RNA sequence: CCUUCUCAAACAUUCUGUUUGGUAGUGAGUGAUACUCUUUGGAGUUAACUUGAAAUUGCCUUAAA
C-alpha cells in the first residue's frame, strides 16, 4: 500500500528506498517446532525431495518466475554432491518415470526421482499458488538439514562453485567441497576404473552413480565448449560403432545399474553394443 | 483516439529509422562491391558491453562464430521498416522474447547492424545451449492421422532419428553438439529446432513489479545504444546472465 | 537528498575553502500559499499555479484578481492533490515557478503565452456573469413541457 | 458566412498530408488536404489547408484545435468565408541534379574563353582601372 | 604559375579603388575567386580544407577587432568524455604564450538543451569568429547546431583532432590549435565551377604580405583540383583576371 | 510529446607528428557583381542582415486494462 502511494506519486527512489528497507518472512521456527529434530526430520525430508527435483526440472513462465527454479536447482545440485562425496547409493532403479534411487543417510532409507532432463510441459490444470508454498516450506527445510549434514561431514557449508566448470556442463562435477574409509561394499566400487562416457548417452545420470560409486568420469558432452590414457571403460548406447580400441573394454549403461542393485560387479562379457540385454528388475 | 501527438512522434522517430538504414545500406555495398574511395570505416567493429560498465572494442574477422538473436521490444514508437521486417521474419524472430541461434559471418554481419535495434545479441556458452534444447525447443512434425501442423517438445530421439536420419544426427545431445560445433548441416538443424519462446524477465502491473520493470529500462537503455552511425559496433552482452532470468 | 546534501558539504567545505557557495544554485517550484503572494507584488514570479478547489475558498479567491493587477501570467489548474505531488506535499494550494535553467527558458516563455492565448482571451467574459442558474431534471421536465405545451396545440 | 475549408498554420516537422489527413479525418471524413512545400528542396512550409463535406464539423474541430501546444509549436487554425477554396499547393518531391551538357564543339568554346577574357579587359578600363594583358 | 607582378600591379591598384573619397566594413573586404570544370559531384560538402599560409589573418583581425563594435571570438566543442578533463586555467596557461585565447568551451549536449531553439542558436552562434570541433563531435553538428551556421564561411565548424593514439591528450590539442589558427586558412567546397575565398580584409595585413599570401594559395589550388581562371576583386569592384587557362578545357569533351 | 552519425585507418617514434577519407540543414523575407554552361528552358555556385520553431494558397504490443 506504501509502494502504490510512492510510485503513484512517482517520486521513484522513494519507491526504491522502501524496496530496500524491508523484512521478508522465514520458517526457521516453524520448521524446528515441526520437525524436532534430526530423525524426525530425515524421516519427512523423502517428501521434499522429489518435488525440488520436479521444479528444478520444468521450464520459467508466469505463475513461477526463474528464481525461484534457480533456487531448487542449487538446492538439488548441493543434495546430489553430499551424496556423491559422502557415497549413499545403495538402490537404483531406471523408470519411464525418470530414475528412482535410494540412500541411507545415517540410519533411515530415502527414496527419491529424478525425471529424465526433457523439455516438458506445463499443464494448467495444476494450481501452481499452492505447490509453491510447498515448495518454499521444503526449500528451507532442505536448507537446515544441509546445514548439518555438511558441517557434520565435515565440510563447509554453503559450498562455493567454479564458474569456467559450471560453464561446461552446469551440474554436478560444479560445486567444490572442502574440510572444517567408507560403509561398504557400494562404495569402492569402481575404483582405480576410469569411464569415458559417449556423447549419446544421458550425462546427468551416470556421472552421479560412477561419481558416488567412487570413479572418475570424462564426458564426450564436455569437449564441445572446450586425454585418454588412462581410460578403462566406455559407456555407449549407438546400433553401429567405429573404430574400437583393444584395451578399452565396451559396455551400455545397463551394466552401471545392474552392478549397483547387486553389488557385485557383474561380468562385461553380457551387455555390449549392439547386442540384446538380460531384462533390468526392480530391487523392490 | 489518435492524438496528434502520437502520430507526429511516430512520423518523426520511423523517419531516423529511414535516414539510418540508408545511411547503413550505402556503405555496405560499397564494402561489398569494393570500389573504396569515399567512406567512414574499413572494417566491422564488434562491442561487448558487461559489468560503470566495461567497453572493449574489436574488428570482426571471421571466421565463423555462434550468436543467439533474441527480440527485445523497441524503440518505443517506431513502426519497423520493411526492409528490417524482411530480415527478422527470414530468421523467424517476429513476436518479442524469441529466441534463435544464428551462425556470425562477414557476409551475414551486414544484416546485424539493420536489426540491431531490434534485437540483442552475444556468444551463448554450452550450459545455455543445454539449458535452452533441454526445458524448451519444440518440433513441428506429420505423419499417422490428423490435420498435421502440429507442436511438441522434444520428448522422442525415435523421431530426431527419422527427420535427421540422411545427415547421421541421432537424438537431442547431438543437436547440441552441431549447434556448438558451428559444423555440417547447421541451418538444417536450426530451422528443424523452431525457434524458442522465452520468458518475460517481469511480467506484472503491481508496484513490486512495476519497480522492477522501471530498473529494467534504466539497465536496458544502458545497455542497448543506438548509434544511428552507419559505421556502428554491433553490441553483444553476457547472455549466461539473461538467460537465468529468461530461462 | 537534503540530508546527503548536509553531509557532502561538510567533507568539501571545511577542508579546502567556501561558505557552502561550492554548491550550485537550487532552482525550484515555491509552494507555500504566504510565500507566493509574497513572490507576487516584487514581482519575480513568472507563473502561478492555482487549485480549483479548497475548503475555505476565501483563501484563494483574491489571487486571479491580484495577479491581474500586478500582471502575473496566473493560471488555474484543476486539482489541489496534483500540485501537491510535484512539490512533495499531499495539497499544496499554490505552486509559483520564479526562475529557470537557460535550457528551459524557451519552454517556460511559450508555455504563458499559451495559458494567456487558451485563459485569459477567453475569460473576460468570466469574470462577469453568475453560475448555478441549473435546474434538477425533474424540475426541467416540468418547466419544458408546461412552456413547450401551452404554446402548441 | 464561414466555409467547410480549414487553415491550419505553425505544423511541426513531421506533420505531413499523411497524418493531417488521419488526424482530422476521425472528426468527419474529407474532401482535401494540402500542406504547403518548398521546390527547392522539398519540406514543408509549417502551413497548409483542408475541406470537410459538412460546414459544422470544420467549425468544431477550429473550436477543440486553435491554440493546441503540440511540440515546440501551438498549432493555429482557422476557418475561411464562402467560396476561398483550395487552390494550388503541389506535392513537391526533392530535386535531384543532372549534368545536361556539353553539346558545342570544343574549338568553338575556347574562342569564347578568348574574346570573353578581352570583354574584361575592356570592360575594367571603363570603371576605370588601368591593367596590362 | 602566375608572376607576382601581375598581383602586386593588381593589388596595389585594388587599394587606389577601396579608397577614393556595416557598409564601411563590407564594402573594404577583399575576396579571391577561382572557377573549374566542376566541384565535387551529386554531394554537398560541409568540409573546409586547411590550405597552407605563411601569415596568419586571424592575429591581424584581433587587433583591429578590438576598436569595432563585432568583437573577435574563438569556439572549441568537445565530447562528452572530454570537458570533464579539460578546464579553462589548462587552455589559458599554454595559449598565451604563442598568445590566442579560447573564449568558451562546450559540450555536445548544451547545443542539444541550453542552445536549442533558433533564435537562441543564432545569437549565441553569430557572436563567433571562429568556430572549432572535436574530430568526433563534428559529424554530428549540422543536425545539432544548425543551417543557419553553414550559411556562412566564418561560423560553419572547422574539424580539430584532440585524441593522441588513443584517449585524450592536452598537448595533442593545445599544440594544433595554433596550427589551425596561425598557419591555415578555412575555405569551404560547392558543388559547380564557382569558388570564392575570404583572403582578408585591407586594414589588416600589407600589401606585400597579400601577394605572398595568394601566390602560395594559387600553388596549392592549381594542383588538386584542374582549374580554369582566377578572378580577384574587393566586394564592389570587376574581377582582376590573373590566371586564365585554356588546356584544362579539352578534357571535357572528352568524359562526355 | 520522439530526441539528433559524439572515429577510422596508414606511415614514423617528435612523451603525437604528418597524409588521406568521414557532416544533407527551419521555414520565410531583403538586397548589391561575379563566374560556368546550355539557348531562352534560366540551371548550378556566391561578400550577410532581419527573425518569439514566426507562417495564408510560388501550382513489435505484459510501453496493459
Amino acid at each position: 500500500r506504501k509502494l502504490t502511494r510512492a510510485l503513484g506519486r512517482g517520486e521513484v527512489s522513494s519507491a526504491k528506498r522502501l524496496e530496500e528497507n524491508r523484512d521478508s518472512y522465514t520458517l526457521d521456527h516453524i520448521i524446528k517446532e515441526r520437525y524436532p529434530s534430526f530423525p524426525d526430520a530425515i524421516r519427512d525430508i523423502d517428501d521434499a525431495l522429489n518435488m525440488l527435483f520436479l521444479f528444478s526440472n520444468l521450464p520459467s513462465t508466469n505463475q513461477v518466475s526463474s528464481k525461484i527454479i534457480n533456487d531448487a536447482q542449487k538446492i538439488c545440485n548441493q543434495w546430489l554432491a553430499y551424496v556423491a562425496k559422502e557415497r549413499l547409493v545403495r538402490k537404483v532403479f531406471v523408470s519411464i518415470k525418470g530414475v528412482y534411487y535410494q540412500a541411507n543417510i545415517k540410519g533411515e532409507e530415502v527414496r527419491w526421482l529424478v525425471p529424465f532432463k526433457f523439455p516438458e510441459n506445463i499443464p494448467s490444470d495444476v494450481d501452481f499458488r499452492i505447490m509453491l508454498t510447498f515448495l518454499e516450506f521444503y526449500s528451507t527445510l532442505l536448507h537446515f538439514v544441509l546445514y548439518k549434514l555438511y558441517t557434520d561431514s565435515g565440510l563447509i557449508y554453503p559450498p562455493k562453485l567454479d564458474l569456467k566448470k559450471d560453464k561446461i556442463i552446469s551440474g554436478l562435477s560444479s560445486y567444490i567441497l572442502e574440510s572444517r574409509k567408507y560403509d561398504s561394499p557400494v562404495a569402492s566400487l569402481f575404483s582405480a576404473f576410469v569411464f569415458y562416457v559417449s556423447r549419446e548417452v544421458p550425462i546427468d545420470i551416470l556421472e552421479f552413480l560412477i561419481l558416488s560409486c567412487g570413479g572418475n568420469v570424462i564426458s564426450e558432452a564436455a569437449m564441445d565448449q572446450i586425454d585418454m590414457s588412462k581410460v578403462t571403460h566406455q559407456i555407449v548406447d549407438r546400433p553401429v560403432l567405429k573404430n574400437k580400441v583393444a584395451g578399452r573394454t565396451y559396455i551400455q549403461p545397463q551394466w552401471i545399474f545392474d552392478c549397483i542393485n547387486k553389488g557385485e560387479l557383474v561380468p562385461a562379457n553380457k551387455y555390449l553394443p549392439g547386442e540384446a540385454l538380460p531384462p533390468h528388475l526392480s530391487p523392490w | 483516439f489518435v492524438r496528434a501527438e502520437s502520430i507526429v512522434a511516430k512520423t518523426l522517430a520511423t523517419s531516423r529509422e529511414k535516414e539510418r538504414i540508408k545511411r547503413v545500406s550505402i556503405l555496405e555495398d560499397k564494402k561489398a562491391k569494393n570500389e573504396t574511395q569515399h567512406i567512414a570505416s574499413g572494417k566491422d567493429f564488434i562491442l561487448k558491453i558487461t559489468e560503470g560498465l566495461i567497453r572493449e572494442k574489436t574488428t570482426y574477422d571471421g571466421k565463423p562464430a555462434l550468436l543467439f538473436i533474441v527480440r527485445v521490444r523497441g524503440p518505443l514508437a517506431v513502426n519497423i521498416p520493411n526492409k528490417a521486417f524482411k530480415i527478422l521474419s527470414l530468421l523467424r524472430l517476429v513476436e518479442t522474447n524469441t529466441g534463435v541461434f544464428v551462425k556470425l559471418t562477414k557476409n551475414v554481419y551486414p544484416l546485424l547492424k539493420v536489426i540491431a535495434p531490434y534485437v540483442v545479441i552475444g556468444k551463448p556458452s554450452l550450459s545455455s545451449i543445454r539449458s535452452l534444447i533441454q526445458k524448451r525447443g519444440r518440433i513441428i512434425y506429420k505423419g499417422e492421422n490428423e490435420a498435421e501442423p502440429h507442436e511438441i517438445v522434444l520428448n522422442d530421439n525415435n523421431i530426431v532419428e527419422e527427420q535427421l536420419g540422411d545427415h547421421g544426427i541421432i537424438c537431442v545431445e547431438d543437436i547440441i553438439h552441431e549447434i556448438a560445433t558451428m559444423g555440417e548441416s547447421f541451418s538444417v538443424c536450426n530451422f528443424f529446432l523452431q525457434p524458442f519462446k522465452l520468458n518475460r524477465e517481469v511480467s506484472g502491473f503491481g508496484s513490486l513489479n512495476r519497480l522492477r520493470k522501471i530498473k529494467q529500462r534504466e539497465a536496458e537503455s544502458r545497455t542497448r545504444q543506438f548509434s544511428n552511425a552507419a559505421t556502428a559496433p554491433v553490441i553483444e552482452v553476457d547472455i549466461d546472465s539473461l538467460l537465468a532470468k529468461l530461462n | 537528498e537534503k540530508k546527503e546534501r548536509l553531509t557532502k558539504e561538510a567533507a568539501a567545505v571545511a577542508e579546502g575553502k567556501s561558505k557552502q557557495d561550492a554548491s550550485p544554485k537550487p532552482y525550484a517550484v515555491k509552494y507555500g500559499l504566504n510565500h507566493v503572494v509574497a513572490l507576487i507584488e516584487n514581482k519575480k514570479a513568472k507563473l502561478v499555479l492555482i487549485a480549483n478547489d479548497v475548503d475555505p475558498i476565501e483563501l484563494v479567491v483574491f489571487l486571479p484578481a491580484l495577479c491581474k493587477k500586478m500582471g502575473v501570467p496566473y493560471a488555474i489548474v484543476k486539482g489541489k492533490a496534483r500540485l501537491g505531488t510535484l512539490v512533495n506535499q499531499k495539497t499544496s494550494a499554490v505552486a509559483a515557478l520564479t526562475e529557470v535553467r537557460a535550457e528551459d527558458e524557451a519552454a517556460l516563455a511559450k508555455l504563458v503565452s499559451t495559458i494567456d492565448a487558451n485563459f485569459a482571451d477567453k475569460y473576460d467574459e468570466v469574470k462577469k456573469h453568475w453560475g448555478g442558474g441549473i435546474l434538477g431534471n425533474k424540475a426541467q421536465a416540468k418547466m419544458d413541457k408546461r412552456a413547450k405545451n401551452s404554446d402548441s396545440a | 458566412e464561414y466555409s467547410g475549408i480549414i487553415y491550419v498554420s505553425r505544423l511541426p516537422h513531421g506533420f505531413h498530408e499523411k497524418e493531417l489527413s488521419k488526424y482530422f479525418a476521425q472528426f468527419g471524413d474529407l474532401k482535401e488536404v494540402r500542406l504547403a512545400r518548398n521546390k527547392k528542396t522539398g519540406n514543408s512550409r509549417h502551413y497548409g489547408f483542408l475541406e470537410f463535406v459538412n460546414k459544422e464539423d470544420a467549425m468544431i474541430a477550429q473550436e477543440s484545435m486553435n491554440n493546441y501546444l503540440l511540440m515546440g509549436h501551438l498549432l493555429q487554425v482557422r476557418v475561411l468565408p464562402k467560396g476561398a477554396k483550395i487552390e494550388k499547393l503541389y506535392k513537391y518531391k526533392k530535386r535531384v541534379l543532372v549534368e545536361k551538357g556539353i553539346t558545342k564543339p570544343v574549338k568553338q568554346l575556347k574562342d569564347n574563353m578568348k574574346q570573353k577574357h578581352e570583354e574584361r579587359i575592356k570592360k575594367l578600363a571603363k570603371s576605370g582601372i588601368e591593367f596590362k594583358w | 604559375a602566375i608572376p607576382r607582378e601581375r598581383v602586386i600591379k593588381a593589388v596595389n591598384e585594388l587599394i587606389k579603388f577601396t579608397s577614393k573619397p556595416e557598409e564601411e566594413l563590407k564594402k573594404d573586404l577583399q575576396l579571391i575567386v577561382v572557377n573549374n570544370k566542376s566541384f565535387t559531384g551529386t554531394s554537398k560538402s560541409f568540409k573546409l580544407k586547411l590550405l597552407n599560409v605563411k601569415h596568419s589573418f586571424y592575429k591581424p583581425w584581433k587587433e583591429a577587432s578590438a576598436t569595432a563594435v563585432k568583437d573577435f571570438k574563438v569556439l572549441l566543442i568537445l565530447k562528452d568524455s572530454d570537458i570533464k578533463k579539460v578546464s579553462e586555467d589548462d587552455l589559458f596557461d599554454q595559449l598565451d604564450s604563442e598568445g590566442i585565447k579560447v573564449d568558451e568551451i562546450i559540450c555536445g549536449k548544451d547545443l542539444k538543451t541550453v542552445y536549442k531553439a533558433y533564435e537562441a542558436r543564432n545569437a549565441f552562434i553569430s557572436q563567433f569568429s571562429l568556430i572549432l570541433a572535436d574530430d568526433s563531435i563534428v559529424t554530428s553538428l549540422p543536425k545539432l547546431m544548425g543551417g543557419k551556421a553553414y550559411n556562412k564561411v566564418e561560423t560553419t565548424p572547422i574539424s580539430i583532432r584532440t585524441h593522441a593514439n588513443k584517449e585524450f591528450s592536452l598537448t595533442t590539442l593545445t599544440n594544433n590549435i595554433k596550427k589551425v589558427y596561425m598557419n591555415q586558412l578555412p575555405v569551404k567546397l560547392p558543388r559547380g565551377t564557382t569558388l570564392n575565398v575570404h583572403l582578408g580584409n585591407l586594414e589588416w595585413l600589407r600589401p606585400e604580405e597579400f601577394v605572398d599570401n595568394v601566390e602560395l594559395i594559387s600553388e596549392q589550388l592549381i594542383k588538386a583540383y584542374q582549374i580554369r581562371s582566377i578572378f580577384i576583386k574587393t566586394n564592389r569592384s570587376p574581377v582582376l583576371p590573373l590566371y586564365y587557362n585554356q588546356d584544362v578545357l579539352d578534357e571535357l569533351e572528352a568524359k562526355k
